C-alpha cells in the first residue's frame, strides 16, 4: 500500500523558518513528481510547489504566492520529502499535505494527485505555547464529556478508552480566545455501563508533549 | 496564472437526489496532442485529507462509486452526484494540471434531512478546575437539524459574556448538528449563585429546552 507521512508541523514566529518533511513508501520514490499542498483552517486547498522525478532530473517549481521564499527538495535514498519554509507569516499557518505526483514516464500514467498524507500543523504566531488544562465532564443514556481548555496553538487529539469508545463521541472544534483555544468533546453511553464501568478521554497536545489520560467520575 | 472558479459556494441535498456542480478555468486545460483535459475533482470529508475522484475531467478513479461523474472540456467542467449519500457530505475541488497545479474554491455540499430535536445536557465546573480558581459550565447541544439554534444562559433566573459556542460539522450518517456551549467564570463569581441554566431554542418546539443544576 502507498503510504504517506508528514512531520515537522509546530509553532513558529513571523518571520521565523520551519522545515517539513514527508515519509514514504509502497511506490518508487524517484519514479514520481511530488506535490505539497495546504490549507490555512475553514479555507480552500492551496498549491504549493512539486519537484519532478528522475527522468525529469528533479526539477522544481513553485506557486507564486510562496516562490523565493520556500524550497521543495528530496532524498531519494530513503525516500523523503521536505519542504523548507522561510520569512513566515499569518497568512502561512495551515495544515500542509505531501501528495503524489505524476509519473510522465509511465504507459499508465494520467494526471492527478493519487495519494495524500494525513497534514502537518503549522502556525505562525508570537502566542506562547500553552498546555491544555483537562477537566471532566459529569452529570435511559447518559452524556459524558471532557473540557480540553486554553491551550496554544492547534491541534491536540481526543479519543475515549483509548479508542475503544468511537460511537457516540463529538468532538467540537476549538475556538480561540485571548491567544488561547478552548475545545470540548461529548460521550454518550448507557447508563447501565456508568459508572459501572471506566470511561477516560485521552488527550494529546504534541506542540507541549502533553499526554493526558482523565477518568470520568460522577459528581 | 489559470484561475479555477466552482459554484455554487454551497448547496443542500436530501438523500438519493442528484448533484450538480460546476469548475471554470480561465483557459483551456485541452491537450491538443492527446486531447486530454487536465482537470481532476478531489473530495474532502470533515477532518480527512482530499481524496482523488475523477481525473482527466471524466476518468472515475479506482474505488470511487458509480454515483460519481464527470464530465465537461475546455474552461467548463461539471461534478455530477446521482443518489446522493450521507457519507457523501464533503467539500469538493476541482483542480487544473494543465501548468502546474491551481484548486478551486470547492462547493460545500451538505445533506439536507428531516427536523430533529437537540438533546440537551448541561455540566458543572469540575472540581479541578475550581481548585485552580476558573469554573467552566458546558452545555451539549447533540444530533440536531437543521443547523440554526440559539442558546441561553441564565443564572439565578437572570441571563448571562463569557460564552463561547462551537458546532460540529455535519453528521456523516444522520446527517445531524451538535453544538456546544461553554460559560467560563471565576470560582468566585461561580460560588455567588445557586442556579445555573441552559436554554435551547430550535424550530423544533415552541418551548425551550431547559436544561440547569444548583450549584
Ligand atoms: C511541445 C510538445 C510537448 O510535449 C507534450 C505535449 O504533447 O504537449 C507533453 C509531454 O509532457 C511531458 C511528458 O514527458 O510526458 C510531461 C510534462 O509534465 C508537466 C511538467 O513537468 O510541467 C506536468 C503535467 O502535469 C502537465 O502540467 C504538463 C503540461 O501540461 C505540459 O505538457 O507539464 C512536461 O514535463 C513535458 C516536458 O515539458 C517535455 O515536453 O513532458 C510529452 O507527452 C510529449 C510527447 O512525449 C512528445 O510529443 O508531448
Ligand atoms: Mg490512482
Ligand atoms: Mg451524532
Ligand atoms: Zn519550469
Ligand atoms: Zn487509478
Ligand atoms: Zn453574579
Ligand atoms: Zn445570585
Amino acid at each position: 500500500e502507498v503510504k504517506l507521512v508528514e512531520s515537522g508541523g509546530g509553532l513558529v514566529q513571523p518571520g521565523g523558518s520551519l522545515r517539513l518533511s514527508c515519509a514514504t513508501s509502497g511506490f518508487t520514490f524517484t519514479d514520481y513528481y511530488m506535490s505539497w499542498v495546504r490549507q490555512p483552517p475553514g479555507k480552500a486547498l492551496k498549491w504549493l510547489a512539486f519537484i519532478r522525478n528522475k527522468a525529469k532530473g528533479y526539477t522544481t517549481e513553485y506557486s507564486a504566492s510562496v516562490k523565493g521564499r520556500f524550497t521543495i527538495s528530496r532524498d531519494n535514498s530513503q525516500s523523503f520529502l521536505y519542504l523548507q519554509m522561510n520569512t513566515l507569516r499569518a497568512e502561512d499557518s495551515a495544515t500542509y499535505y505531501c501528495a503524489r505526483d505524476i509519473n510522465p514516464g509511465s504507459d499508465g500514467y494520467y494526471d492527478a494527485l493519487d495519494y495524500w498524507g494525513q497534514g502537518t500543523s503549522v502556525t505562525v504566531s508570537r502566542a506562547k505555547t500553552t498546555p491544555p488544562s483537562v477537566y471532566p465532564l459529569a452529570p435511559s443514556m447518559v452524556t459524558l464529556g471532557c473540557l480540553v481548555k486554553g491551550y496554544f496553538p492547534e491541534p491536540v487529539t481526543v479519543t475515549w478508552n483509548s479508542g475503544s469508545l468511537s460511537s457516540g463521541v463529538h468532538t467540537f472544534p476549538a475556538v480561540l480566545q485571548s491567544d488561547l483555544y478552548t475545545l470540548s468533546s461529548s460521550v454518550t453511553v448507557p447508563s447501565s455501563t456508568w459508572p459501572s464501568e471506566t470511561v477516560t478521554c485521552n488527550v494529546a497536545h504534541p506542540a507541549s508533549s502533553t499526554k493526558v489520560d482523565k477518568k470520568i467520575v460522577p459528581r | 496564472d489559470i484561475v479555477m472558479t466552482q459554484s455554487p459556494s454551497s448547496l443542500a441535498v436530501s438523500a438519493g437526489e442528484k448533484v450538480t456542480m460546476s469548475c471554470k478555468s480561465s483557459q483551456s486545460l485541452l491537450n491538443s496532442r492527446t486531447r486530454k483535459n487536465y482537470l481532476a475533482w478531489y473530495q474532502q470529508k470533515p477532518g480527512q485529507s482530499p481524496k482523488l475522484l475523477i481525473y482527466w475531467a471524466s476518468t472515475r478513479e479506482s474505488g470511487v462509486p458509480d454515483r460519481f461523474t464527470g464530465s465537461g472540456s475546455g474552461t467548463d467542467f461539471t461534478l455530477t452526484i446521482s443518489s446522493v449519500q450521507a457519507e457523501d457530505l464533503a467539500v469538493y475541488y476541482c483542480k487544473q494540471s494543465y501548468n502546474l497545479r491551481t484548486f478551486g474554491g470547492g462547493t460545500k455540499l451538505e445533506l439536507k434531512r428531516a427536523d430533529a430535536a437537540p438533546t440537551v445536557s448541561i455540566f458543572p465546573p469540575s472540581s479541578e478546575q475550581l481548585t485552580s480558581g476558573g469554573a467552566s459550565v458546558v452545555c451539549f447541544l447533540n444530533n440536531f437539524y437543521p443547523k440554526d439554534i440559539a442558546v441561553k444562559w441564565k443564572i439565578d433566573g437572570s441571563e448571562r459574556n463569557g460564552v463561547l459556542n462551537s458546532w460540529t460539522d455535519q453528521d456523516s450518517k444522520d446527517s445531524t448538528y451538535s453544538m456546544s456551549s461553554t460559560l467560563t467564570l471565576t470560582k468566585d463569581e461561580y460560588e455567588r449563585h445557586n442556579s445555573y441554566t441552559c436554554e435551547a431554542t430550535h424550530k423544533t418546539s415552541t418551548s425551550p429546552i431547559v436544561k440547569s443544576f444548583n450549584r
